[PDB]
């Protein structure tokens, strides 16, 4: 809460239990790589409940 | 004939094989595997 963000992206899907360790910047599998693949550079996070 | 054996050895004994004279194409190995774990140290699947 000590940053000014200029634009925020809130991108939400619902998805298996290792696809949430699937999903990082930079990374593959079936879905990593033809469903949503993120920067390399990601400045940003991901949540998962 | 490596990923869908039966009785994959076990650690005491690990059963090795040699691939060469042929042509790779990993999305088999892709396919036919639920992946926990690609942990690679010395070459990436994107490229393999
Ligand atoms: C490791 O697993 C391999 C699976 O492809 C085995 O290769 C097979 O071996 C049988 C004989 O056991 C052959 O008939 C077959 O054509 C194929 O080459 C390999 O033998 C095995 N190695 C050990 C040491 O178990
Ligand atoms: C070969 O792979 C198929 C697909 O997973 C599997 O159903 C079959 O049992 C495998 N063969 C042997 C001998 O296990």
């Amino acid at each position: 809460n000590d940053l000014c963000f200029t634009n925020v992206y809130a991108d939400s899907f619902v998805i298996k239990g290792n696809e949430v360790s699937q999903i990082a910047p930079g990374q593959t599998g079936n879905i990593a790589d033809y469903n949503y693949k993120l920067p390399d550079d990601f400045t940003g996070c991901v949540i998962a409940w | 004939e490596v990923f869908n054996a039966t009785r994959f050895a076990s650690v005491y004994a690990w059963n090795r094989t040699r691939i060469s004279n042929c042509v790779a194409d990993y999305s088999v190995l892709y396919n036919f595997a639920p992946f926990f774990a690609f942990k690679c140290y010395g070459v990436s699947p994107t490229k393999l």
